[PDB]
RNA sequence: AGGGCUACACACGUGCUACAAUGGCGCAUACAAAGAGAAGCGACCUCGCGAGAGCAAGCGGACCUCAUAAAGUGCGUCGUAGUCCGGAUUGGAGUCUGCAACUCGACUCCAUGAAGUCGGAAUCGCUAGUAAUCGUGGAUCAGAAUGCCACGGUGAAUACGU
RNA sequence: CCUCCUAAAGAGUAACGGAGGAGCACGAAGGUUGGCUAAUCCUGGUCGGACAUCAGGAGGUUAGUGCAAUGGCAUAAGCCA
């Protein structure tokens, strides 16, 4: 709860009074990061989709959760199984601590990073980026790991609006760019 | 573009360039000196290049000087 | 080991595997040595700690890997986006060093496309 | 005056440099010929990573300069690798020649480091100081030689026979 | 042999009338228990673009149904174990 701590402390009160809410149980809370992995192509490999499995399966501290095809019916062609992915959301506490790792190991773990995105928000006030490419972090043998990476991650707070959206994170140590 | 020492240019599209920096922007500017580096004076100028054909409406722009007016008027006709 | 990234050059000679550095030859690579306190015999493999350590630290003056292949792409732009001679001629992949198009550019443009 | 003769999707001839270990790279270091030069050759020393710049001697030349030949020899490294092979390409920054280096000069520095692993059918030259290989000078010329003309080092194989 | 119209709001009814299918398929695609719910679009997201997977919103049987058509299906007759 290191973080999640941060939170009710410095955070909450924060925005209390920046946003004046009137009660406590309103304050935009951290709801979940999600992450994905799509790993897409497998079709042929599939061992690129195993790998990606653990290679996800390494930054989350749960188990990767093997999608299949909705459609079918893909452009391209797949059928109705055609694995292409591993959500694997997070929960509360490994949650938070990832979203200790990351922010403070993983957009500084940087590759180039001169500041993250501010428009990776949504309707209701949700933000979700891709980090275009595994950062490497704390993966089987960093250097001995599988071809390349990438893959989305998305946040998911229960915030009402983008606008509030931004109070939450920038709460925390949220990189950005300003 | 080596010169050592001295971006060369012709003293024609000078002292016409220079009424422009005063005069303000305006028509172009019928030039052959197309041999000649380009200044910040002319910055986003209404100038003119040769290149066998006819003249071309060539404007300075900002990284656009340490470079020749030339070098911006292709020559050759291809397909 | 890492180094400036992935490049992790063994066995041969300190010198000659720094230079496996995306961006570095004989010469920064045959200083950056001396200049660290390095040999040149001295396998970067072998090498004590210390004696890999400083090099990371030395080699971070000089832009390498990512960068720059990263913005020396950027400078090949700057004057495409310009509309020079010289862009002009990358976006038609024929060569800038001013050389002849009606024969050999093999290595420009590429194979024969009859 | 500017541009074009340097255009490029192609094909053909003539060449240069590679594919490496009879080699590359480092250091040490031996032997040559023939030529050029007052609007030239230009040392010495100074600065510069270098091209090159400053100052300025000598020589119209068996006096001076261009000019400290390369292969080679010694030692060491490399370890058969697309590899310390090979260098195309390109990017950044510069020197110099001339009003003038965009189109279109030569070169230097750092970086980049392709094709290429000895090449089908077919085809070329060469019978000895020749071939092969390695360097050197000159003409033209402000400044653009892998071309041309010329010089010497090292130095083969094979020829029954028509 | 099956489905719809003709068929006049019970059944049923003709034509060389208008349309389309069957001659099978599943030891699970059956039984039961437990659980689940689409299509489509909008917004935001590595490689993801018209559309692969992820997130949120709108939407509501427009999805799905082993194979025609009609009827039916959310207490699902749809989906998973
Ligand atoms: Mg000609
Ligand atoms: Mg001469
Ligand atoms: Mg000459
Ligand atoms: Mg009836
Ligand atoms: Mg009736």
């Amino acid at each position: 709860a290191k973080l999640h701590d941060y939170y009710k402390d410095e955070v909450v009160k924060k925005l209390m009074t920046e946003f004046n809410y009137n009660s406590v149980m309103q304050v935009p809370r951290v709801e979940k990061i999600t992450l994905n992995m799509g790993v897409g192509e497998a079709i042929a490999d599939k061992k690129l989709l195993d790998n990606a499995a653990a290679d996800l399966a390494a930054i989350s501290g749960q188990k990767p959760l093997i999608t299949k095809a909705r459609k079918s019916v893909a452009g391209f062609k797949i059928r109705q199984g055609y694995p292409i992915g591993c959500k694997v959301t997070l929960r509360g506490e490994r949650m938070w601590e990832f979203f200790e790792r990351l922010i403070t190991i993983a957009v500084p773990r940087i590759r180039d990073f001169r500041g993250l995105s501010a428009k990776s928000f949504d309707g209701r006030g949700n933000y979700s980026m891709g980090v275009r490419e595994q950062i490497i972090f704390p993966e089987i043998d960093y250097d001995k790991v599988d071809r390349v990476r990438g893959l989305d991650i998305t946040i998911t707070t229960t915030a009402k609006s983008d606008e509030e959206g931004r109070a939450l994170l920038a709460a925390f140590d949220f990189p950005f760019r300003k | 573009r080596s010169l050592k020492k001295g971006p060369f240019i012709d003293l024609h599209l000078l002292k016409k360039v220079e009424k422009a920096v005063e005069s303000g922007d305006k028509k172009p500017l019928r030039t052959w000196s197309r041999r000649s580096t380009i200044f910040p004076n002319m910055i986003g100028l209404t100038i003119a290049v040769h290149n066998g054909r006819q003249h071309v409406p060539v404007f300075v722009t900002d990284e656009m000087v340490g470079h020749k007016l030339g070098e911006f008027a292709p020559t050759r006709t291809y397909r | 080991a890492r180094i400036a990234g992935i490049n992790i050059p063994d066995h041969k000679h300190a010198v000659i595997a720094l230079t496996s550095i995306y961006g570095v030859g004989k010469t920064r690579s045959k200083a950056i040595l001396a200049a660290a306190g390095i040999a040149e015999d001295v396998k970067i493999s072998e090498l004590s700690e210390g004696q890999i350590d400083t090099l990371r630290d030395e080699v971070a003056k000089f832009v390498v890997e990512g960068d720059l292949r990263r913005e020396i792409s950027m400078s090949i732009k700057r004057l495409m986006d310009l509309g020079c001679y010289r862009g002009l001629r990358h976006r038609r992949g024929l060569p800038v060093r001013g050389q002849r198009t009606k024969t050999n550019a093999r290595t420009r443009k590429g194979p024969r496309k009859p």
